[PDB]
């Protein structure tokens, strides 16, 4: 599972 | 102080950059507020992103149903004026979480969604297609979704959607505004193209319904909107605007609201030009 983005 | 005063402040806090340094400052997080529920196994890929959650006290619940979805009321009052603006807040659905989306539509009977992003950005899907291309008709978790009107502006695809209730038979009508020319992590391709869609989002709502809105994530491009809508409210009530005090506010609510500096900015600077376009 991924963070959003910056 | 008054809006004139708090205006001054803004503008001179801009160029200072005083401003700036104390968005971020701000918490992203509330410390102290619970996330538990959003964690859980069989929750875990019902987030769109790992690290935007909502608070248990601010989770929306489906009435009478267990399952989890990712979104959070939002409420914005100017107790000056007597006047909340209500909001849910949530992420682009996932294949699987449709039904839950379509389910606080209809369980709260919300005429009015507002989509912030595009399907995908280069070449990576950032909200499942949850209504269906016209006139195709779709099904979603007992619940059949049609696409009756469709017509592109500018920067904004407008539809109207058909929600029918296959347990009851019963039908609800959403307005469904998608924003196309403002992708993730930025600030709107158009400024003006952004202000008159706020503008015209302020003039779909309905007496005390929140209107649904979300993005990818739903907490940076949702939370411009947010920060804007109550601005104006303000500024036409003669009421003092403190942007940073408008995004704790939505923090609050939805941890991370307002995603980067250049948004705040971009929010702030938004807030001085309507200010001073109006001014007389």
């Amino acid at each position: 599972f991924s963070a959003y983005p910056s | 102080d008054t809006l004139e005063g708090s205006m001054a402040q803004l503008k001179k806090g801009l160029e200072s950059g005083t401003v700036l340094i104390q968005f971020e400052q701000l918490y992203r997080k509330k410390p102290g507020l619970a996330i538990t529920f959003a964690k859980l196994p069989q929750n875990l890929d019902k987030n769109r992103y790992k690290d935007v959650l909502p608070y248990d006290t601010t989770r929306v619940l489906l009435q009478g149903n267990e399952d989890y979805i990712n979104a959070s009321y939002v409420n914005m009052e100017i107790p000056a004026a007597n006047l909340v603006n209500k909001y849910i807040a949530t992420q682009g659905p996932l294949p699987h979480t449709c039904a839950q989306f379509w389910q606080v539509v209809w369980d709260q009977k919300l005429s009015l969604i507002v989509m912030l992003t595009t399907l995908t950005e280069r070449g990576r899907t950032k909200c499942h297609q949850y209504w269906p291309d016209p006139p195709d008709v779709m099904n979603h978790g007992g619940f059949h979704i049609q696409c009756q009107s469709e017509d592109c502006t500018i920067a904004y695809v407008s539809r109207e959607m058909l929600v029918t209730n296959t347990q009851t038979g019963e039908e609800h009508t959403v307005t469904h505004l998608q924003y196309v020319a403002w992708p993730a992590h930025g600030v709107p391709d158009d400024s003006s193209d952004f202000l008159e869609f706020v503008n015209y989002v302020r003039s779909l709502r309905v007496d005390s319904e929140p209107v649904l809105v979300h993005s990818s994530a739903g907490i940076g491009r949702t939370g411009v909107l947010v920060t804007m809508e109550t601005a104006m409210c303000l500024t036409e009530r003669n009421l003092p605007i403190y942007p940073l005090d408008i995004v704790r506010k939505m923090r609050d609510q939805r941890a991370m609201m307002v995603q980067t500096s250049s948004q705040y900015k971009f929010v702030c600077e938004a807030i001085l030009r309507v200010y001073e376009e109006g001014l007389v």
